[PDB]
Protein backbone atom coordinates (compact mmCIF):
# COMPACT_ATOMS: atom_id res chain seq x y z
CA UNK A 1 0.00 0.00 0.00
CA UNK A 2 0.73 3.97 -0.89
CA UNK A 3 3.51 5.55 1.54
CA UNK A 4 3.55 9.43 2.09
CA UNK A 5 6.30 10.93 4.36
CA UNK A 6 6.52 14.37 4.45
CA UNK A 7 8.73 16.45 6.59
CA UNK A 8 10.91 19.60 7.73
CA UNK A 9 8.01 21.17 10.00
CA UNK A 10 9.56 24.78 10.04
CA UNK A 11 9.66 28.14 11.79
CA UNK A 12 10.74 30.81 9.68
CA UNK A 13 10.73 34.51 9.61
CA UNK A 14 8.27 36.21 6.55
CA UNK A 15 10.16 36.48 3.34
CA UNK A 16 12.25 33.92 4.26
CA UNK A 17 12.26 30.37 2.35
CA UNK A 18 11.55 26.79 2.74
CA UNK A 19 11.34 23.69 0.57
CA UNK A 20 8.57 20.99 1.65
CA UNK A 21 9.80 17.73 0.59
CA UNK A 22 7.70 14.74 0.00
CA UNK A 23 8.49 11.15 -0.55
CA UNK A 24 6.32 8.48 -1.64
CA UNK A 25 6.81 4.57 -1.50
CA UNK A 26 4.19 1.95 -2.54
CA UNK A 27 2.67 2.84 -5.34
CA UNK A 28 4.45 3.56 -8.74
CA UNK A 29 5.00 7.17 -8.33
CA UNK A 30 5.27 8.43 -12.00
CA UNK A 31 1.73 7.20 -12.58
CA UNK A 32 0.41 9.60 -10.33
CA UNK A 33 -0.46 13.15 -10.17
CA UNK A 34 0.35 15.28 -7.32
CA UNK A 35 -0.49 18.03 -4.91
CA UNK A 36 0.20 20.45 -2.09
CA UNK A 37 -3.19 21.27 0.25
CA UNK A 38 -2.37 23.01 3.71
CA UNK A 39 -4.66 24.43 6.58
CA UNK A 40 -4.20 27.18 9.31
CA UNK A 41 -4.77 26.40 12.77
CA UNK A 42 -8.52 25.00 12.89
CA UNK A 43 -10.03 27.38 10.20
CA UNK A 44 -10.60 25.01 6.74
CA UNK A 45 -8.69 23.13 3.86
CA UNK A 46 -6.83 25.14 1.38
CA UNK A 47 -5.59 24.21 -1.93
CA UNK A 48 -1.95 25.13 -2.86
CA UNK A 49 -0.10 23.91 -5.80
CA UNK A 50 -1.11 21.23 -8.22
CA UNK A 51 1.47 19.09 -10.09
CA UNK A 52 0.98 16.50 -13.48
CA UNK A 53 2.75 13.06 -13.56
CA UNK A 54 5.46 14.25 -15.66
CA UNK A 55 6.31 17.62 -14.22
CA UNK A 56 4.20 19.64 -17.37
CA UNK A 57 1.04 20.67 -15.65
CA UNK A 58 1.46 22.64 -12.57
CA UNK A 59 -1.36 25.22 -10.56
CA UNK A 60 -0.90 27.34 -7.57
CA UNK A 61 -3.65 28.88 -6.09
CA UNK A 62 -3.86 32.78 -6.37
CA UNK A 63 -2.72 33.49 -3.16
CA UNK A 64 0.56 31.92 -2.94
CA UNK A 65 0.96 32.39 -6.96
CA UNK A 66 4.41 33.25 -8.17
CA UNK A 67 5.84 33.04 -4.43
CA UNK A 68 6.10 29.26 -4.00
CA UNK A 69 6.73 26.85 -7.05
CA UNK A 70 5.99 23.03 -7.15
CA UNK A 71 7.90 19.99 -8.72
CA UNK A 72 8.60 16.30 -8.85
CA UNK A 73 11.67 14.10 -9.56
CA UNK A 74 10.06 10.91 -10.30
CA UNK A 75 13.74 9.12 -10.38
CA UNK A 76 13.26 9.64 -6.39
CA UNK A 77 9.48 9.12 -5.70
CA UNK A 78 9.96 13.08 -4.75
CA UNK A 79 7.62 15.95 -4.45
CA UNK A 80 8.53 19.24 -3.51
CA UNK A 81 7.40 23.05 -2.92
CA UNK A 82 9.67 25.47 -3.10
CA UNK A 83 8.39 28.35 -0.91
CA UNK A 84 9.61 31.99 -1.27
CA UNK A 85 8.70 35.05 0.61
CA UNK A 86 6.37 33.58 3.15
CA UNK A 87 3.02 35.32 4.38
CA UNK A 88 2.35 35.70 8.36
CA UNK A 89 -1.02 33.88 6.53
CA UNK A 90 1.32 30.99 5.16
CA UNK A 91 0.92 29.87 8.96
CA UNK A 92 -0.65 26.07 8.36
CA UNK A 93 0.27 22.18 8.12
CA UNK A 94 0.89 20.78 4.76
CA UNK A 95 -0.04 18.21 3.39
CA UNK A 96 1.75 16.58 0.12
CA UNK A 97 -1.71 14.78 -1.43
CA UNK A 98 -1.76 12.09 -3.85
CA UNK A 99 -4.24 12.76 -7.07
CA UNK A 100 -6.09 9.67 -7.96
CA UNK A 101 -5.01 9.91 -11.59
CA UNK A 102 -2.17 10.53 -13.93
CA UNK A 103 -3.65 14.09 -15.23
CA UNK A 104 -3.62 17.13 -12.38
CA UNK A 105 -6.87 17.08 -10.37
CA UNK A 106 -8.88 16.88 -7.38
CA UNK A 107 -9.44 13.64 -5.82
CA UNK A 108 -6.69 13.15 -3.59
CA UNK A 109 -7.00 9.49 -2.70
CA UNK A 110 -4.01 9.53 -0.13
CA UNK A 111 -2.94 12.09 2.09
CA UNK A 112 0.73 12.59 4.09
CA UNK A 113 0.63 13.04 7.90
CA UNK A 114 1.39 17.11 6.83
CA UNK A 115 4.26 19.45 8.19
CA UNK A 116 3.52 22.01 9.94
CA UNK A 117 5.12 25.56 9.14
CA UNK A 118 5.08 28.46 11.31
CA UNK A 119 5.65 32.45 10.28
CA UNK A 120 5.83 35.19 12.76
CA UNK A 121 7.20 37.51 12.25
CA UNK A 122 7.82 38.09 16.17
CA UNK A 123 10.12 37.54 18.49
CA UNK A 124 10.74 35.81 22.28
CA UNK A 125 8.40 37.94 24.30
CA UNK A 126 7.77 37.75 28.19
CA UNK A 127 4.50 37.98 29.09
CA UNK A 128 2.89 40.98 30.92
CA UNK A 129 0.49 39.77 33.84
CA UNK A 130 -2.74 41.68 34.96
CA UNK A 131 -4.92 40.33 37.75
CA UNK A 132 -8.55 39.76 37.29
CA UNK A 133 -10.16 41.25 40.20
CA UNK A 134 -13.31 40.48 41.68
CA UNK A 135 -19.11 32.34 44.60
CA UNK A 136 -16.51 34.64 42.89
CA UNK A 137 -14.72 34.79 40.21
CA UNK A 138 -10.67 36.21 39.82
CA UNK A 139 -8.05 34.97 37.63
CA UNK A 140 -4.62 36.17 35.72
CA UNK A 141 -4.52 37.92 32.28
CA UNK A 142 -1.42 36.44 30.63
CA UNK A 143 -0.77 38.77 28.26
CA UNK A 144 1.25 39.02 24.86
CA UNK A 145 3.87 36.24 25.13
CA UNK A 146 6.38 34.31 22.37
CA UNK A 147 6.32 31.89 21.79
CA UNK A 148 4.20 28.24 23.29
CA UNK A 149 3.85 27.29 25.98
CA UNK A 150 3.07 28.74 29.28
CA UNK A 151 2.78 27.33 32.22
CA UNK A 152 -0.12 28.34 34.69
CA UNK A 153 -0.69 27.80 38.49
CA UNK A 154 -1.42 28.61 42.13
CA UNK A 155 -0.21 30.03 45.50
CA UNK A 156 2.57 28.14 44.73
CA UNK A 157 0.73 25.48 43.26
CA UNK A 158 -1.15 24.62 46.32
CA UNK A 159 -4.67 25.40 44.38
CA UNK A 160 -5.99 23.32 42.09
CA UNK A 161 -9.82 23.16 42.53
CA UNK A 162 -11.58 25.31 40.91
CA UNK A 163 -8.45 26.38 38.41
CA UNK A 164 -9.05 26.81 34.67
CA UNK A 165 -6.40 27.51 32.30
CA UNK A 166 -7.75 28.62 28.49
CA UNK A 167 -5.86 27.45 25.45
CA UNK A 168 -3.71 31.00 24.52
CA UNK A 169 -5.22 32.49 21.76
CA UNK A 170 -2.65 33.65 18.64
CA UNK A 171 -3.53 37.64 18.01
CA UNK A 172 -3.16 39.87 14.64
CA UNK A 173 0.54 41.09 16.74
CA UNK A 174 1.24 37.31 16.91
CA UNK A 175 1.63 37.81 20.43
CA UNK A 176 -0.27 34.53 22.72
CA UNK A 177 -2.49 35.46 25.14
CA UNK A 178 -4.61 33.20 27.85
CA UNK A 179 -6.25 32.97 31.13
CA UNK A 180 -6.41 31.01 33.74
CA UNK A 181 -9.60 31.91 35.92
CA UNK A 182 -10.57 30.62 39.62
CA UNK A 183 -13.54 30.11 41.75
CA UNK A 184 -13.08 30.42 44.97
CA UNK A 185 -16.03 31.69 48.36
CA UNK A 186 -16.89 34.72 48.80
CA UNK A 187 -15.50 34.32 52.61
CA UNK A 188 -11.59 33.41 51.14
CA UNK A 189 -11.72 37.47 49.78
CA UNK A 190 -10.73 37.94 53.34
CA UNK A 191 -8.84 35.62 55.07
CA UNK A 192 -6.96 34.46 52.02
CA UNK A 193 -4.05 35.23 49.48
CA UNK A 194 -4.64 34.40 45.63
CA UNK A 195 -0.88 34.84 43.41
CA UNK A 196 -0.61 32.67 40.19
CA UNK A 197 2.31 31.85 39.18
CA UNK A 198 3.56 32.64 35.02
CA UNK A 199 6.66 30.87 34.12
CA UNK A 200 7.66 31.41 30.59
CA UNK A 201 10.37 29.25 29.65
CA UNK A 202 11.83 30.18 26.35
CA UNK A 203 12.33 33.92 27.30
CA UNK A 204 13.29 32.99 31.17
CA UNK A 205 10.42 34.52 33.19
CA UNK A 206 8.46 34.19 36.49
CA UNK A 207 6.06 36.34 37.22
CA UNK A 208 4.09 36.17 40.56
CA UNK A 209 1.17 38.48 40.60
CA UNK A 210 -1.48 39.19 43.95
CA UNK A 211 -4.79 39.26 42.63
CA UNK A 212 -6.60 41.92 45.42
CA UNK A 213 -10.15 43.01 45.42
CA UNK A 214 -10.93 46.38 43.74
CA UNK B 1 -44.30 25.75 -28.60
CA UNK B 2 -45.73 23.30 -30.63
CA UNK B 3 -45.18 19.88 -31.68
CA UNK B 4 -44.87 19.27 -35.24
CA UNK B 5 -45.11 15.90 -36.24
CA UNK B 6 -45.80 14.37 -32.45
CA UNK B 7 -42.06 15.85 -32.33
CA UNK B 8 -40.66 18.55 -30.35
CA UNK B 9 -37.89 20.33 -31.58
CA UNK B 10 -34.31 19.73 -30.14
CA UNK B 11 -33.25 21.64 -27.39
CA UNK B 12 -37.07 20.37 -26.10
CA UNK B 13 -38.55 17.73 -24.66
CA UNK B 14 -42.76 17.44 -24.85
CA UNK B 15 -45.48 18.39 -22.00
CA UNK B 16 -47.03 14.91 -20.31
CA UNK B 17 -50.67 15.95 -21.90
CA UNK B 18 -48.87 15.92 -25.94
CA UNK B 19 -49.52 19.74 -26.83
CA UNK B 20 -46.78 21.38 -25.72
CA UNK B 21 -43.06 21.79 -26.54
CA UNK B 22 -41.16 22.65 -23.07
CA UNK B 23 -37.49 23.76 -23.65
CA UNK B 24 -34.45 21.78 -21.64
CA UNK B 25 -32.78 23.90 -19.27
CA UNK B 26 -29.63 25.23 -20.40
CA UNK B 27 -26.29 24.16 -17.91
CA UNK B 28 -29.36 21.38 -16.67
CA UNK B 29 -29.94 19.26 -19.46
CA UNK B 30 -29.95 18.50 -23.12
CA UNK B 31 -31.95 16.99 -25.50
CA UNK B 32 -29.80 16.30 -29.32
CA UNK B 33 -32.65 15.19 -31.65
CA UNK B 34 -36.41 15.88 -32.63
CA UNK B 35 -38.34 14.00 -29.80
CA UNK B 36 -41.19 13.00 -28.02
CA UNK B 37 -39.49 12.58 -24.57
CA UNK B 38 -40.79 13.41 -21.35
CA UNK B 39 -37.72 15.74 -20.31
CA UNK B 40 -34.34 16.20 -21.20
CA UNK B 41 -30.98 14.07 -20.23
CA UNK B 42 -28.85 15.74 -17.84
CA UNK B 43 -25.67 17.12 -18.48
CA UNK B 44 -22.21 15.47 -18.67
CA UNK B 45 -19.72 16.33 -15.53
CA UNK B 46 -16.60 16.41 -15.21
CA UNK B 47 -14.28 14.09 -13.50
CA UNK B 48 -11.19 15.19 -12.07
CA UNK B 49 -8.81 14.20 -14.89
CA UNK B 50 -10.78 16.96 -17.83
CA UNK B 51 -12.06 20.28 -18.68
CA UNK B 52 -14.64 21.27 -19.89
CA UNK B 53 -14.24 21.75 -23.57
CA UNK B 54 -17.21 22.78 -24.34
CA UNK B 55 -20.22 23.62 -21.83
CA UNK B 56 -23.24 21.78 -22.06
CA UNK B 57 -25.79 23.91 -23.88
CA UNK B 58 -29.59 22.95 -24.67
CA UNK B 59 -28.61 20.99 -28.29
CA UNK B 60 -25.45 19.55 -27.00
CA UNK B 61 -24.50 17.77 -24.15
CA UNK B 62 -20.93 18.84 -22.40
CA UNK B 63 -17.61 17.86 -23.84
CA UNK B 64 -14.98 16.86 -21.05
CA UNK B 65 -11.61 16.97 -22.58
CA UNK B 66 -8.40 14.74 -20.71
CA UNK B 67 -6.22 16.91 -19.39
CA UNK B 68 -2.22 17.51 -20.46
CA UNK B 69 -1.09 14.11 -19.96
CA UNK B 70 -3.53 11.93 -20.54
CA UNK B 71 -5.65 10.34 -22.97
CA UNK B 72 -9.77 8.63 -23.53
CA UNK B 73 -15.30 6.51 -21.77
CA UNK B 74 -14.35 5.55 -18.25
CA UNK B 75 -11.01 7.19 -16.93
CA UNK B 76 -8.49 9.21 -18.43
CA UNK B 77 -5.40 7.22 -18.87
CA UNK B 78 -1.54 7.89 -18.98
CA UNK B 79 0.05 7.96 -21.93
CA UNK B 80 2.34 5.34 -23.52
CA UNK B 81 5.71 7.07 -22.83
CA UNK B 82 7.76 5.05 -25.42
CA UNK B 83 6.99 2.57 -28.48
CA UNK B 84 7.55 -1.41 -28.62
CA UNK B 85 10.18 -2.90 -30.88
CA UNK B 86 9.90 -2.65 -34.64
CA UNK B 87 7.20 -0.10 -34.67
CA UNK B 88 2.13 11.38 -30.22
CA UNK B 89 -0.10 11.59 -27.03
CA UNK B 90 -3.45 13.64 -27.46
CA UNK B 91 -6.92 14.36 -25.00
CA UNK B 92 -8.23 11.38 -27.28
CA UNK B 93 -5.45 8.87 -28.38
CA UNK B 94 -2.65 7.50 -27.38
CA UNK B 95 1.16 7.27 -28.96
CA UNK B 96 0.84 5.92 -32.24
CA UNK B 97 3.64 3.62 -32.77
CA UNK C 1 -14.70 29.38 -7.10
CA UNK C 2 -16.26 29.50 -3.76
CA UNK C 3 -18.39 26.61 -2.87
CA UNK C 4 -19.78 27.12 0.24
CA UNK C 5 -20.96 24.63 2.84
CA UNK C 6 -23.16 25.42 6.35
CA UNK C 7 -19.96 25.03 8.95
CA UNK C 8 -22.05 22.73 11.50
CA UNK C 9 -24.63 20.22 11.45
CA UNK C 10 -25.84 17.31 13.49
CA UNK C 11 -27.17 13.67 13.73
CA UNK C 12 -28.48 11.42 16.36
CA UNK C 13 -26.44 7.94 16.55
CA UNK C 14 -28.05 5.87 13.95
CA UNK C 15 -29.62 8.47 11.49
CA UNK C 16 -29.29 10.10 8.42
CA UNK C 17 -27.50 13.10 7.52
CA UNK C 18 -26.85 14.90 4.08
CA UNK C 19 -24.17 17.66 4.00
CA UNK C 20 -24.60 19.77 0.98
CA UNK C 21 -21.97 21.61 -1.04
CA UNK C 22 -22.87 24.49 -3.44
CA UNK C 23 -21.06 25.85 -6.44
CA UNK C 24 -21.56 27.57 -9.52
CA UNK C 25 -19.24 25.15 -10.86
CA UNK C 26 -20.71 22.11 -9.32
CA UNK C 27 -23.06 22.48 -12.66
CA UNK C 28 -19.72 21.25 -14.60
CA UNK C 29 -17.81 19.45 -12.65
CA UNK C 30 -18.09 16.17 -10.32
CA UNK C 31 -17.55 16.87 -6.58
CA UNK C 32 -15.67 14.97 -4.26
CA UNK C 33 -15.48 14.63 -0.10
CA UNK C 34 -13.07 14.38 2.59
CA UNK C 35 -13.15 13.28 6.44
CA UNK C 36 -10.71 15.13 8.86
CA UNK C 37 -11.08 13.62 12.63
CA UNK C 38 -9.44 16.07 14.98
CA UNK C 39 -5.44 15.90 13.89
CA UNK C 40 -5.41 13.80 10.82
CA UNK C 41 -4.64 13.96 7.24
CA UNK C 42 -7.59 14.25 5.42
CA UNK C 43 -9.34 11.18 3.93
CA UNK C 44 -10.94 10.57 1.39
CA UNK C 45 -14.27 9.90 1.62
CA UNK C 46 -16.67 9.74 -2.10
CA UNK C 47 -14.95 10.51 -5.39
CA UNK C 48 -17.60 12.33 -8.01
CA UNK C 49 -20.26 9.98 -9.71
CA UNK C 50 -21.02 7.97 -6.88
CA UNK C 51 -17.70 5.83 -6.36
CA UNK C 52 -16.45 5.48 -3.05
CA UNK C 53 -12.54 3.93 -2.23
CA UNK C 54 -11.85 0.42 -1.23
CA UNK C 55 -12.30 0.90 3.07
CA UNK C 56 -14.94 3.40 3.42
CA UNK C 57 -18.23 2.26 4.66
CA UNK C 58 -21.19 1.38 2.70
CA UNK C 59 -23.06 4.05 4.51
CA UNK C 60 -21.45 6.75 2.83
CA UNK C 61 -22.62 8.29 -0.69
CA UNK C 62 -22.56 11.03 -3.05
CA UNK C 63 -25.08 12.86 -5.44
CA UNK C 64 -25.25 16.07 -7.90
CA UNK C 65 -28.35 17.93 -8.85
CA UNK C 66 -27.85 21.12 -10.45
CA UNK C 67 -25.08 22.84 -8.40
CA UNK C 68 -24.84 21.12 -5.57
CA UNK C 69 -22.72 18.18 -4.31
CA UNK C 70 -24.44 16.25 -1.24
CA UNK C 71 -22.65 13.72 0.65
CA UNK C 72 -25.33 11.21 2.73
CA UNK C 73 -24.14 9.30 5.71
CA UNK C 74 -27.13 6.61 6.38
CA UNK C 75 -27.28 5.77 9.85
CA UNK C 76 -24.30 8.20 11.63
CA UNK C 77 -22.03 6.10 13.96
CA UNK C 78 -20.20 6.98 16.56
CA UNK C 79 -16.70 7.01 14.49
CA UNK C 80 -18.01 9.75 12.30
CA UNK C 81 -18.02 13.10 14.30
CA UNK C 82 -15.66 14.25 12.29
CA UNK C 83 -15.15 17.28 9.62
CA UNK C 84 -16.01 16.94 5.71
CA UNK C 85 -15.52 18.85 3.23
CA UNK C 86 -16.29 19.16 -0.79
CA UNK C 87 -14.07 20.28 -3.51
CA UNK C 88 -13.96 20.67 -7.79
CA UNK C 89 -12.16 22.69 -9.77
CA UNK C 90 -12.86 26.29 -9.85
CA UNK C 91 -15.31 28.02 -12.70
CA UNK C 92 -12.81 27.53 -15.16
CA UNK C 93 -10.57 24.68 -14.63
CA UNK C 94 -7.25 24.79 -13.83
CA UNK C 95 -7.84 25.97 -9.93
CA UNK C 96 -9.08 23.32 -7.08
CA UNK C 97 -11.17 24.76 -4.46
CA UNK C 98 -12.63 23.41 -0.93
CA UNK C 99 -15.52 23.73 1.07
CA UNK C 100 -15.51 26.08 4.49
CA UNK C 101 -15.90 22.12 6.00
CA UNK C 102 -18.53 21.31 7.90
CA UNK C 103 -18.45 20.33 11.88
CA UNK C 104 -20.69 17.24 11.67
CA UNK C 105 -21.54 16.40 15.19
CA UNK C 106 -22.83 13.00 16.04
CA UNK C 107 -25.01 13.18 19.28
CA UNK C 108 -23.73 11.22 22.18
CA UNK C 109 -24.48 13.20 25.21
CA UNK C 110 -27.53 16.24 25.57
CA UNK C 111 -26.78 19.64 24.62
CA UNK C 112 -26.16 22.05 26.79
CA UNK C 113 -26.29 25.74 26.80
CA UNK C 114 -23.09 27.92 26.88
CA UNK C 115 -21.51 29.96 30.34
CA UNK C 116 -20.49 32.88 29.87
CA UNK C 117 -18.49 35.42 31.65
CA UNK C 118 -17.06 38.53 31.08
CA UNK C 119 -14.17 40.82 32.17
CA UNK C 120 -14.05 44.59 31.61
CA UNK C 121 -10.42 45.97 31.57
CA UNK C 122 -8.83 46.12 35.04
CA UNK C 123 -7.32 49.56 36.44
CA UNK C 124 -3.75 48.25 35.89
CA UNK C 125 -4.11 47.94 32.36
CA UNK C 126 -6.00 51.10 31.38
CA UNK C 127 -3.26 53.38 33.64
CA UNK C 128 -0.74 51.38 31.19
CA UNK C 129 -3.19 52.53 28.28
CA UNK C 130 -4.38 49.76 26.75
CA UNK C 131 -7.81 48.28 27.47
CA UNK C 132 -9.35 44.39 27.12
CA UNK C 133 -12.19 42.50 27.38
CA UNK C 134 -12.23 38.84 28.47
CA UNK C 135 -15.32 36.46 27.04
CA UNK C 136 -14.96 33.14 28.75
CA UNK C 137 -17.33 30.72 27.62
CA UNK C 138 -17.42 26.87 28.78
CA UNK C 139 -19.54 23.86 29.33
CA UNK C 140 -21.49 23.72 25.78
CA UNK C 141 -22.66 20.71 23.55
CA UNK C 142 -22.25 20.99 20.86
CA UNK C 143 -18.70 22.79 20.23
CA UNK C 144 -20.05 25.16 17.39
CA UNK C 145 -20.64 28.90 18.87
CA UNK C 146 -20.53 31.87 17.08
CA UNK C 147 -18.91 34.93 19.15
CA UNK C 148 -19.86 38.86 18.53
CA UNK C 149 -18.73 42.14 19.79
CA UNK C 150 -20.93 45.22 20.22
CA UNK C 151 -19.83 48.37 20.80
CA UNK C 152 -23.48 49.66 22.49
CA UNK C 153 -25.66 48.75 19.07
CA UNK C 154 -22.74 48.59 16.54
CA UNK C 155 -20.73 45.30 15.60
CA UNK C 156 -17.03 45.23 16.55
CA UNK C 157 -15.18 42.96 14.22
CA UNK C 158 -11.57 44.98 14.93
CA UNK C 159 -9.32 43.42 17.89
CA UNK C 160 -11.22 40.56 18.18
CA UNK C 161 -9.47 37.51 19.08
CA UNK C 162 -11.55 33.62 19.20
CA UNK C 163 -10.43 30.80 20.24
CA UNK C 164 -11.73 27.10 18.35
CA UNK C 165 -13.59 25.38 20.93
CA UNK C 166 -12.25 22.26 22.92
CA UNK C 167 -13.76 19.23 24.88
CA UNK C 168 -13.22 20.08 28.68
CA UNK C 169 -12.81 17.18 31.52
CA UNK C 170 -16.79 17.05 31.33
CA UNK C 171 -16.79 16.31 27.26
CA UNK C 172 -18.16 19.76 26.68
CA UNK C 173 -16.46 22.02 24.80
CA UNK C 174 -15.29 25.99 25.88
CA UNK C 175 -14.08 28.95 24.22
CA UNK C 176 -12.34 32.54 24.35
CA UNK C 177 -12.37 35.96 23.34
CA UNK C 178 -10.92 38.85 23.44
CA UNK C 179 -11.71 42.62 22.72
CA UNK C 180 -8.38 44.90 22.62
CA UNK C 181 -9.25 48.23 22.76
CA UNK C 182 -7.93 52.28 23.27
CA UNK C 183 -8.78 53.41 26.77
CA UNK C 184 -10.47 55.94 24.57
CA UNK C 185 -12.35 53.88 22.80
CA UNK C 186 -13.55 51.97 26.20
CA UNK C 187 -15.33 55.15 27.29
CA UNK C 188 -16.68 56.75 24.34
CA UNK C 189 -19.21 54.16 24.35
CA UNK C 190 -22.02 53.48 26.71
CA UNK C 191 -21.71 49.44 27.26
CA UNK C 192 -19.88 46.66 25.37
CA UNK C 193 -21.59 43.65 24.58
CA UNK C 194 -20.52 39.92 24.34
CA UNK C 195 -23.03 37.85 22.21
CA UNK C 196 -22.48 34.09 22.02
CA UNK C 197 -25.14 32.10 19.76
CA UNK C 198 -25.64 28.74 20.35
CA UNK C 199 -27.79 26.22 18.96
CA UNK C 200 -29.84 29.63 17.74
CA UNK C 201 -30.40 30.62 21.16
CA UNK C 202 -28.00 33.91 22.45
CA UNK C 203 -26.51 34.57 25.60
CA UNK C 204 -25.54 37.88 26.09
CA UNK C 205 -23.34 39.26 28.92
CA UNK C 206 -22.88 43.54 29.10
CA UNK C 207 -20.55 45.43 30.90
CA UNK C 208 -20.58 49.77 31.56
CA UNK C 209 -17.58 52.44 32.21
Amino acid sequence: EVQLVQSGGGVERPGGSLRLSCAASGFTFDDYAMSWVRQAPGKGLEWVSGINWQGGSTGYADSVKGRVTISRDNAKNSLYLQMNSLRAEDTAVYYCAKILGAGRGWYFDYWGKGTTVTVSSASTKGPSVFPLAPTAALGCLVKDYFPEPVTVSWNSGALTSGVHTFPAVLQSSGLYSLSSVVTVPSSSLGTQTYICNVNHKPSNTKVDKKVEPK
Amino acid sequence: SSPSEGLCPPGHHISEDGRDCISCKYGQDYSTHWNDLLFCLRCTRCDSGEVELSPCTTTRNTVCQCEEGTFRPEMCRKCRTGCPRGMDCTPWSDIEC
Amino acid sequence: SELTQDPAVSVALGQTVRITCSGDSLRSYYASWYQQKPGQAPVLVIYGANNRPSGIPDRFSGSSSGNTASLTITGAQAEDEADYYCNSADSSGNHVVFGGGTKLTVLGQPKAAPSVTLFPPSSEELQANKATLVCLISDFYPGAVTVAWKADSSPVKAGVETTTPSKQSNNKYAASSYLSLTPEQWKSHKSYSCQVTHEGSTVEKTVAP
